[PDB]
């Protein structure tokens, strides 16, 4: 059959570009991510540097198939996240996250934090109250949202809300 | 950027909630399920409506309620002070009213057709939807999602660093190739039996 013969060729050529185009998408996607993470780390490292007071020189973010691993360089030897102290952990975690924001925006003027603390911890809570006063107050405006009364004395303005009789009420404090 | 005042009325808990934001670090303290998280979502929706936020059903505003749902937000970017007003009348009425005035001198002047399409656009100019929601709004449990596993991150990073798009682009062109090969195989087996 004539017609059925050609639709096979046409099909074949098209297969060639729909296939060679996919490849590029595969290439770029890669690169986009490769760089993106490099620059994110260059930042994350520094942001992390001031969070620990030099204790940790560089953070390492490297991408792999369906997985991005973080390493903290200690005594030259690369090391696992579990190698860090509970605080150093929430630290790196945060340091990383901001690093992204800083990458994606370039500048951090506003910053909305929707509850980072895990049910009023003390180990973490502490480090945060630290990271809070020695670094974050630096930012123009940060809207922290948490249920850990503790934090109440490091934040500039405490504005307590509470579900009082169905409707929510806003009670200022400072 | 800088948020000055959110104002929500009849969205979930909030019936007539009002907040005056300030410089420095503003801690919002409240027991759980006390509306705080809601308030954040009002702001967020107020700013980017109708674009999607978190996973908030559009109806959450549109239809729930006997009275009007209302979202008034006032903020400042690059010395300029802008203000949005999202109202939703309900019932026989069923209506939306949108308007984003800028503050020149002491009167509030519009800054785009007081429509919803308009404002949204004008917003994509003043502070793009992909930069606010994912650089400014550090959503909950994201930090931790990085302090656990490695694909929990590829997940976070994929969202946040905005790498979703690409992948799906590839997922479709790829589906398009498979849909070709099959066609070939068919046109093959037909030419077999036939010729």
């Amino acid at each position: 059959r004539e017609r059925v013969k050609k639709e096979i060729k046409d099909l074949e050529k098209a297969k060639d570009f729909t296939e060679e185009l996919i490849e590029k998408v595969k290439k770029y996607k890669a690169l986009a991510r490769e760089a993106a993470l490099s620059k994110i780390g260059e930042l994350a490292s520094e942001i992390f540097a001031e969070f620990t007071e030099g204790k940790y020189s560089e953070v390492v973010v490297r991408a792999e198939e369906n997985k991005v691993r973080l390493f903290v360089v200690w005594e030259g030897k690369e090391r696992p996240l579990t190698f860090l102290s509970g605080g150093e952990r929430i630290a790196l975690g945060l340091a990383f996250r901001l690093a992204m924001s800083l990458y994606l925006a370039g500048e951090i003027s506003l910053l909305i934090l929707d509850e980072p603390t895990p049910y009023l911890d003390e180990e973490r809570r502490r480090k945060l109250i630290t990271i809070m006063e020695r670094y974050l107050k630096k930012i123009p405006q940060v809207i922290l949202v948490s249920h850990d009364e503790e934090l109440k004395d490091a934040a500039d303005h405490v504005i307590r809300i509470s579900l009082e009789n169905g409707s929510s009420k806003v009670e200022v404090v400072s | 950027m800088k948020l000055e005042r959110v104002t929500v009325k009849n969205f979930r808990s909030h019936s007539d909630t009002v907040v005056e934001f300030k410089e420095g670090i503003n801690l919002i303290i409240g027991q759980n399920g006390s509306g705080k998280s809601s308030l954040l979502d009002a702001i967020l929706v107020g700013l980017y409506w109708p674009l999607r936020i978190k996973d908030i059903k559009k109806d959450e505003f549109t239809k729930v309620g006997a009275r009007d749902t209302y979202i008034d937000l006032i903020f400042e970017k690059d010395g300029t002070k802008y203000r949005i007003t999202r109202r939703f009348l309900k019932g026989y009425s069923s209506g939306e009213i949108h308007a984003m005035k800028r503050l020149v001198g002491n009167e509030w002047k519009h800054v785009t057709e007081p429509s919803s399409k308009a404002i949204s656009a004008f917003m994509e100019k003043l502070i793009p939807y992909n930069i606010f929601l994912n650089a400014i709004y550090i959503r909950q449990g994201q930090i931790d999602a990085i302090l656990e596993s490695d694909e929990a991150r590829e997940k976070v990073v994929r969202e946040v660093l905005n790498l979703d798009k690409f992948e799906t682009a590839y997922k479709k062109l790829s589906e398009l190739k498979k849909t070709i090969n099959n066609r070939i195989k068919e046109y093959r087996d037909i030419l077999a039996r036939t010729e």
